[PDB]
C-alpha cells in the first residue's frame, strides 16, 4: 500500500498514507539494501532485498539462510563420514579439507 | 572473483611419459603455455559425493 | 650537467642540408668560423647578425670564455667531424670528454624564428630513421607503388625518352631540393628576390600549403605510442604461467651473468664418449657440454643469423636445464593480446623463434589473463605445472585504452583493471586560431 | 567549382576503439535507461559492456582502407610492395612492410579532403534524459554519436570504472561534452554558417 | 605535493583510520577493546624474523597507473583478492624508489608515471623510502625470497594478543580470541579496514626517524593491530559464534597461528597460497621494521 | 555451455553530405 | 652406479599429510608441505632440496605421485622408494635397452610386484670420431639402484 | 672464404677469417663500388662492382 503514494486517484488513502509515511517511524523501503550479511559468500555472495512480503515468511526465509550460512561443512566432513564407512585403513584424497 | 560455471578454454596438455631411461630434446619445444604432466591415468578422483 | 646541458654541436653536413640554404634565404651574412682567437663579444654579433645562434668551426682549441659563452647562450658549433672533438676546446676543468656526449635530434624550428620556411618537425627525421637505407631504384619503386595506390599514371617520369638512346632512369631523388637559376657555367646562384620570383625562394618539399598542415596532424600520429605496436625481442625464460599480464617481462634473476652471445662460445668437444656441444662460459673459462649443470647465464643475441641449429638447441636446452634467460633482439613481432576463452591460436615451437629468417615479422599471441574466473573448490588437483618461454622486452599493451570491464565482488576493482585516460574524455575547446585544445589544468 | 573537398555527413576517425569481450561474465541486474538516454549512450554502453576484456585503441581499418594497400589484421599498418629488394621477390610477412604502412598512413592523412557537414541530429528535451547525460549534452548532437567512456558514467554496471571515471570527469581539468558548441566561428557564411559539434 | 608532517601523513584528519562496529563509527582501539582471549596449553615463542632480501623487481617501465594502494590492501583484507602477486604494479613500486623518478604516489595511491600537477601526491622522498623496501612485496612469490608463512604469525599474536609483559618476555600463550558480536562481523571489519588508505601508514612507517618515528608507532600501534587482526582472522584455523545471553560471542581460535587455510568460509575472508606468500612478505617487512 | 570470447569495434557511417531542398533560415 | 645424495638436501619421509589440494593463484594445486619450515609450495618447480623417502607407496594418491616425480623433474628431489623390489639385467652397449619401466608404475604397482630393471654396462661403448659433429639430445637416468 | 664469416660451423676458420678481415690490410666487399654518370645525360654509365 506504500507504494500507492501519489498514484492512488483517492484523495484521502494519499494523505493518510504519505501521513504515515512521512512519519519519522516508518520508513518504506523497496530493493537491495545494505544487509550486515553483505559480501558473505557461501559459493555465491549473500545479499539483502528489501522484499514485499509477510514479516513472518521474511523471518523464516531469513532463518534458513543464516542457517546455512553458520553451518561450515566442509569436505572434511564427508571425507570423515566416508572413512566411518570404508575397511579400515582406506585412503581418500580430493578436496581441500576446508 | 565468482567461480567458472561454464567450460573453461584450457593450457594444451602435454603428457611426458619419463621412464627409467630416455633422450631428453627440446627442439621444437612449445613457446605458449602448456601442462606438462607425467602419469596417463589423472581422472582418479571417480567417486562423486551428492 | 643535464643531458640537455653542455655545447650544443653538429656535423657539417648536417647544416648544408638544414641550417645553410635558409640563412641564405633570410639575406643575412653567413656565420662566422670560430679560430682558437674567437672573442665571445665577435660570436655575440655574429649570432645577432645571423638571427641563428650558429657559428662553423674552422681550426685550433677553442679558448674557455668562448665555450662558456657558446654553451650559455646555446649556440650550435658546426663541425668538420666528429674526431677528437675534446682536442678543439680548451678544458679548464677538464669535465669535457669525448665519450661524454648526448645526441638528440633538434628541430630547425628551435633555431629559426621564422615559421615561413619550416614546415616539418623531429617526426620526419624518427620515421626516416625506420625506413632501410634505399638505393636510388628502391627509391623510385616506392613512388611508382604509392603513385599506383593513388591511381597516377606515373610512366616516364624521371626518364629521358630519346629517339636514339632509348629510355634512361634518373634518380627520382632530390631530398631538400630548391628551385634555382643557374649561371651559363652550370653552377647555381643564390637565390635573388630581384630577379627569382617569390615562389621559387623557398620549395616547401612541393607540397600545397593545405597537405603541409595535414602532414604535420599526421606526423603526429605516425609518431604516437599507442601506433607503435612494432615490437623487438623476446626474452626466453622457463617460467611457469602464473602472471595475468601480457606485458609481463620477468626480471632476471639476481645471480645471474649477463653473456653476449658469440660464435666463439659453443665448440664442439669430446665428454663421456660422446661430441657434446660444449659452451665456455667467458668469465671462470670453464667448458660445459652437457646444457644441464650450466652456470647462470642472462644470455643475448644480438642477430640468429649464423647459429647452427645444434647451438639454438643446446640454448635452449639451457633455458629449459640450466635456467638460462636468453635475450633474442634480432626478433621482430606484432604481438595479439588474446583473452582467455579465445586461448592461443598460433603457435611458435622454440626452433622457429630461433631460426626464422631476420627482417620477417613474427605474429605473437599473449594472454590477459586477468578475466579467468576462479576454480571450483571441488576441481580436481593440478599434479603438474603449466610452463611458458616466451616473453616481450618492452610493453605491449601500448594501445590499450581500458582492461577488465567487470567488478570483483561488486564494487572492487580488479587487479590490473584499467581505466580510461582522462584526456580520452577531456574535450576542451578550439584555440584562438582553431587548433584543438585540452581544458585548463588549474584555473590560471 | 573545382571539387576541392569531399562533404560528408558523420565523420570517421582515424583511431577507433577495438574491444574483446570473454561472453561468460554478465551482470544480472537489467539497467533500464530511457530510450533518449539509450539513444545518446547506446552504442558505447554496448561497446565498452559488461565482460570487455580489453579495449584497444587502432588504427581505422575502415578509413585506412585495402584501397590505400594498407591491411590492419594485425596491431599496425601494413603495405606490400613500397620499400622492397630489386631483383628478388619480397618475403612475405617482411617487418618494412610496417614502414611503408606508416608511410601511407602519413599520405593518407597527408591527403584527406574532407570537409564536415551536419548530419541528422536530435534535440532532445531536458526532461527526457538522465541528468548526468544532459550535463554533457548541449542541445543538439548527432544521431551518429560514435562511443566515448566518458558516457559510461553512471550507466556502466561496473562499479570502479564509474568511480574512476566520476572523479576523471570531476577534475577542473577535464570537461567531456557532445554536441553543438558555440565555437568561434559560429554565424560565418559560407554559403551556409559554419557551427560547431 | 602535500608535505608530510613532522607527525608523519596519519596525523592528517584526511588519512584517519576507522571502522564500523555493528554499523557505527569507531576508531580501531575500541574495537580492539571488546577483543577477549583464553590462553591455550600451547605456546608461541617468537623466533627472529630473518633480514628482507636486498634484491628489488626491476624498475621495469610499465603502461598505464598502478593503483597500489587498493593491491595491498586488498591483498591483505579483501574478499578473494586475485593476482597479488603479479609483478607489474611492484616494478611501478620499485620506480618509485629512485633517486629522481618522474612517477608519483598519488594520495589516492595510484601511480603516476606523469607529473600529473592536478592530483595532489606525497613527497618523492618519502615515498622513496617506503618502495625502497615496500617494493620487496614483489619478490613474494620468487622461491628464493619466500617469507616464512608459519613463524612470522607468532609475531602477529604477540602485536595483537600480547599483554605488555608477554611482549616484553617474547612468549606468550597461544590464544581463542573472542568478542560479543553482530552478523558478518569479520567480513565488516575487512571491508572496513580494506578501505583503509594504509600507504600513509605505511610511509609514515618508513620516512620518519627518531623520536616521531616511535611517537608514531605508540599513536597508530592499534591500525596496525586492526590490520594484524584482520589477517589473523583471514588464517585461523576455526572461527565461530557462541550464544550466551542473547548474544553472539564472535570466537576465532587460534590468534597467532597460521592454518594454511585457504577454502573460503563464511566466517572470514581467506587466503590463497600466493595470498599467503604475499601477507608473509608483508609481515616480514612490516615487522622488520616495526621493530627497530 | 562453453565460454567464449568476441570482439567488436566501432562501425563507420560516414556518407557523403545529404542534398537537402529545404531550407532553416529566412 | 648409486648417485649420492648432493649436500644441502633434506631428508623428509614421505606421509600422506604431506601433499594435499589448495587453492593457488585460480587452481587447486597439490601442494607440499615441507616439515622443517612448515612453508607450502603448490608447485613442483620451486621447492627445498628433498631427499624423500617412501617406506610404502600404500594409499599414496596418483596425483602426489605426478607431484612427487614432478619434483623430482623440476625441484631436483630425491625421492628414495624402500617398498619396490627388482630384477637387474646388467646390457651391453651393443644390445641396447630392450625394455623400459616408467616411472608411473613404479609409483602405482602394488608391492609384491617384481620389476626388472636393466642398466647398461658403458664400459666398452665406442669412442666417437674426433671430426664428428655434435649431435643433439642427452641421455637421462632416471631410476636408480640403492644397492651394488 | 671471406663470406665464411660466421656461416661456418667450423671454429678455428671462422677466428682465422674474423681475424685477417679484421686486419687494417684487408677488407672483403662485394660491390657495386663505384658509379660514374654521363656529364649531359646523368644517367649512369660505367659501375665498378
Amino acid at each position: 500500500p506504500a507504494l500507492l503514494r501519489d498514484f492512488t486517484q483517492v484523495n484521502w488513502l494519499n494523505r493518510d498514507i504519505t501521513n504515515m509515511l512521512q512519519q519519522a517511524g516508518t520508513k518504506y523501503g523497496l530493493g537491495l539494501t545494505e544487509t550486515r550479511l553483505d559480501y558473505v559468500r557461501l559459493v555465491k555472495t549473500i545479499v539483502g532485498h528489501a522484499l514485499n512480503i509477510d514479516h513472518f515468511a521474511a523471518s523464516v526465509l531469513n532463518i534458513n539462510l543464516r542457517a546455512l550460512m553458520e553451518a561450515n561443512v566442509t569436505a572434511d566432513d564427508r571425507i570423515k563420514a566416508l572413512q566411518a564407512h570404508s575397511m579400515i585403513s582406506t585412503q581418500f584424497h580430493g578436496p581441500n579439507q576446508g | 572473483d565468482d567461480v567458472g560455471i561454464m567450460q573453461q578454454k584450457k593450457p594444451p596438455t602435454v603428457v611426458q611419459s619419463r621412464t627409467d631411461v630416455f633422450n631428453e630434446q627440446f627442439a621444437n619445444e612449445a613457446l605458449h603455455p602448456t601442462t606438462k604432466v607425467i602419469f596417463n591415468g589423472l581422472d582418479v578422483n571417480t567417486e562423486v559425493q551428492p | 650537467d643535464d643531458l640537455d646541458e653542455g655545447i650544443r654541436m653538429t656535423t657539417y653536413d648536417q647544416y648544408l642540408s638544414h641550417i645553410r640554404e635558409r640563412l641564405h634565404i633570410t639575406n643575412v651574412p653567413d656565420p662566422i668560423y670560430i679560430t682558437g682567437a674567437s672573442t665571445p663579444d665577435q660570436i655575440a654579433a655574429s649570432v645577432q647578425a645571423t638571427h641563428v645562434a650558429v657559428v662553423l668551426y674552422q681550426s685550433g682549441v677553442i679558448n674557455g670564455p668562448a665555450s662558456t659563452y657558446l654553451r650559455e647562450n646555446e649556440v650550435l658549433v658546426v663541425m668538420p667531424d666528429y674526431y677528437d672533438v675534446v682536442s678543439r676546446f680548451a678544458n679548464a676543468n677538464l669535465q669535457m670528454n669525448n665519450n661524454r656526449y648526448h645526441e638528440s635530434v633538434l628541430e630547425i624550428a628551435d633555431i629559426f624564428d621564422q615559421a615561413d620556411f619550416i614546415q616539418t618537425s623531429d617526426a620526419v627525421r624518427q620515421l626516416r630513421a625506420l625506413m632501410p637505407t634505399l638505393s636510388t631504384s628502391q627509391i623510385r619503386h616506392a613512388i611508382e607503388r604509392i603513385a599506383q595506390i593513388t591511381d597516377v599514371d606515373s610512366t616516364d617520369y624521371g626518364k629521358l625518352t630519346l629517339r636514339f638512346l632509348g629510355t634512361l632512369t634518373r634518380s627520382l631523388k632530390m631530398q631538400n631540393a630548391q628551385i634555382r637559376r643557374i649561371r651559363p657555367d652550370g653552377t647555381v646562384l643564390r637565390y635573388d628576390d630581384q630577379i627569382d620570383i617569390e615562389a621559387f625562394r623557398w620549395s616547401r618539399y612541393f607540397l600545397d600549403e593545405l597537405q603541409l598542415r595535414r602532414l604535420s596532424v599526421g606526423l603526429r600520429l605516425i609518431t604516437n605510442p599507442r601506433i607503435a605496436r612494432r615490437f623487438n625481442g623476446v626474452r626466453i625464460m622457463y617460467l611457469t604461467d602464473d602472471d595475468p599480464d601480457p606485458d609481463f617481462v620477468p626480471d632476471v634473476p639476481e645471480g645471474y651473468v649477463a653473456v653476449q652471445y658469440a660464435h666463439r662460445l659453443f665448440s664442439s668437444s669430446l665428454a663421456n664418449k660422446r661430441n657434446r656441444v660444449t659452451y665456455t662460459h667467458p668469465p671462470t673459462g670453464m667448458a660445459y657440454p652437457s646444457p644441464t649443470g650450466r652456470p647462470h647465464v642472462h644470455m643475448t643475441i644480438n642477430e640468429r643469423a649464423g647459429m647452427s641449429k645444434l647451438v639454438a638447441d643446446n640454448i635452449i636446452a639451457s633455458v629449459i636445464k640450466s635456467n638460462w634467460v636468453v635475450d633474442i633482439l634480432d626478433i621482430e613481432y606484432t604481438a595479439e593480446v588474446m583473452t582467455p576463452s579465445e586461448g592461443y591460436t598460433q603457435h611458435v615451437d622454440a626452433e622457429s623463434i630461433m631460426t626464422a629468417p631476420k627482417g620477417k615479422l613474427f605474429h605473437l599471441q599473449f594472454m590477459d589473463g586477468l578475466l579467468r574466473p576462479e576454480p571450483s573448490a571441488f576441481d580436481p588437483p593440478a599434479s603438474g605445472e603449466d610452463m611458458r618461454l616466451i616473453y616481450p622486452l618492452q610493453p605491449i599493451s601500448v594501445a590499450r585504452s581500458m582492461r577488465a570491464i567487470v567488478n570483483h565482488n561488486e564494487v572492487d576493482r580488479p587487479r590490473g583493471a584499467v581505466a580510461p585516460s582522462s584526456y580520452e574524455m577531456d574535450t576542451g575547446t578550439l584555440s584562438r586560431n582553431g587548433d584543438l585544445l585540452y581544458s585548463p589544468v588549474a584555473n590560471g | 567549382l573545382s571539387d576541392d573537398f569531399k562533404q560528408i555527413s558523420d565523420p570517421k576517425g582515424y583511431l577507433t576503439y577495438s574491444v574483446k569481450y570473454e561472453d561468460q561474465f554478465t551482470k544480472k541486474d537489467k539497467l533500464r535507461a530511457s530510450e533518449a538516454d539509450d539513444r545518446i549512450v547506446g552504442p558505447t554502453v554496448n561497446l565498452f559492456k559488461y565482460g570487455a576484456a580489453v579495449v584497444n585503441i587502432d588504427l581505422n581499418r575502415d578509413f585506412f582502407d585495402t584501397a590505400t594497400g594498407i591491411d590492419l589484421t594485425k596491431g599496425i599498418p601494413l603495405v606490400q610492395d613500397l620499400l622492397v629488394p630489386i631483383g628478388v621477390t619480397a618475403g612475405a610477412e617482411q617487418s618494412a612492410e610496417y614502414v611503408s604502412g606508416l608511410l601511407m598512413v602519413l599520405f593518407k592523412v597527408m591527403t584527406d579532403n574532407r570537409l564536415v557537414i551536419v548530419g541528422e541530429t536530435t534535440t532532445p528535451m531536458s526532461n527526457t534524459l538522465s541528468t548526468v547525460v544532459n550535463n554533457v549534452l548541449r542541445t543538439t548532437y548527432h544521431n551518429n554519436v560514435g562511443v566515448n567512456p566518458a558516457l559510461l558514467r553512471d550507466f556502466t554496471q561496473v562499479n570502479w570504472l564509474n568511480r574512476d571515471i566520476t572523479n576523471m570527469l570531476q577534475q577542473a581539468g577535464t570537461k567531456y561534452g557532445l554536441g553543438l558548441t558555440e565555437t568561434r566561428l559560429d554565424y560565418v557564411r559560407l554559403v551556409k554558417t559554419i557551427v560547431g559539434h | 605535493m602535500l608535505q608530510q608532517p613532522t607527525g608523519g601523513y596519519t596525523t592528517l584528519e584526511q588519512f584517519a583510520f576507522t571502522i564500523r562496529n555493528d554499523g557505527t563509527n569507531a576508531t580501531p582501539t575500541q574495537f580492539l577493546q571488546l577483543l577477549s582471549y583464553e590462553a591455550t596449553e600451547n605456546e608461541l615463542v617468537k623466533k627472529t624474523i630473518p633480514t628482507p632480501e636486498t634484491h628489488l623487481p626491476s624498475a621495469r617501465n610499465v603502461p598505464g597507473n598502478v593503483y597500489i594502494e587498493d593491491a595491498i590492501t586488498q591483498a591483505l583484507f579483501g574478499i578473494s583478492a586475485q593476482n597479488v602477486n603479479a609483478h607489474g604494479y611492484f616494478s611501478r613500486l620499485s620506480a618509485l624508489a629512485l633517486p629522481n623518478t618522474s612517477a608519483r604516489l598519488g594520495l589516492d595511491g595510484v601511480i603516476y608515471n606523469s607529473e600529473t600537477i592536478n592530483i595532489p601526491f606525497y613527497d618523492p622522498a618519502a615515498v622513496a623510502n617506503f618502495a625502497a623496501t615496500y617494493a620487496k612485496l614483489g619478490n613474494a612469490s620468487t622461491p628464493r625470497y619466500r617469507a616464512d608463512m608459519i613463524d612470522i604469525y607468532a609475531h602477529v599474536g604477540l602485536e595483537l594478543a600480547g599483554t605488555d609483559a608477554e611482549r616484553a618476555a617474547g612468549v606468550m600463550p597461544v590464544k581463542r580470541a573472542k568478542f560479543d558480536s553482530w552478523e558478518g562481523s569479520l567480513i565488516s571489519l575487512s571491508r572496513d579496514v580494506v578501505n583503509w588508505k594504509i600507504l600513509a601508514f605505511l610511509i609514515d612507517l618508513c620516512s620518519l626517524e627518531g623520536e616521531a618515528l616511535r611517537a608514531f608507532k605508540t599513536r597508530n600501534r592499534d591500525v596496525f593491530r586492526m590490520m594484524l587482526f584482520i589477517m589473523s582472522t583471514a588464517v585461523a584455523a576455526n572461527v565461530v559464534n557462541r550464544k550466551v545471553t542473547k548474544r553472539v560471542d564472535r570466537v576465532l581460535e587460534y590468534i597467532g597461528v597460521n592454518s594454511m587455510r585457504t577454502a573460503g568460509r563464511t566466517a572470514t575472508i581467506t587466503y590463497d597460497l600466493s595470498r599467503h606468500e604475499f601477507a608473509a612478505k608483508f609481515l616480514q617487512l612490516t615487522f622488520t621494521r616495526w621493530n627497530a | 555451455k562453453i565460454a567464449t570470447a568476441s570482439s567488436a569495434r566501432q562501425a563507420d557511417v560516414e556518407k557523403p553530405a545529404d542534398v537537402t531542398f529545404t531550407i532553416e533560415n529566412v
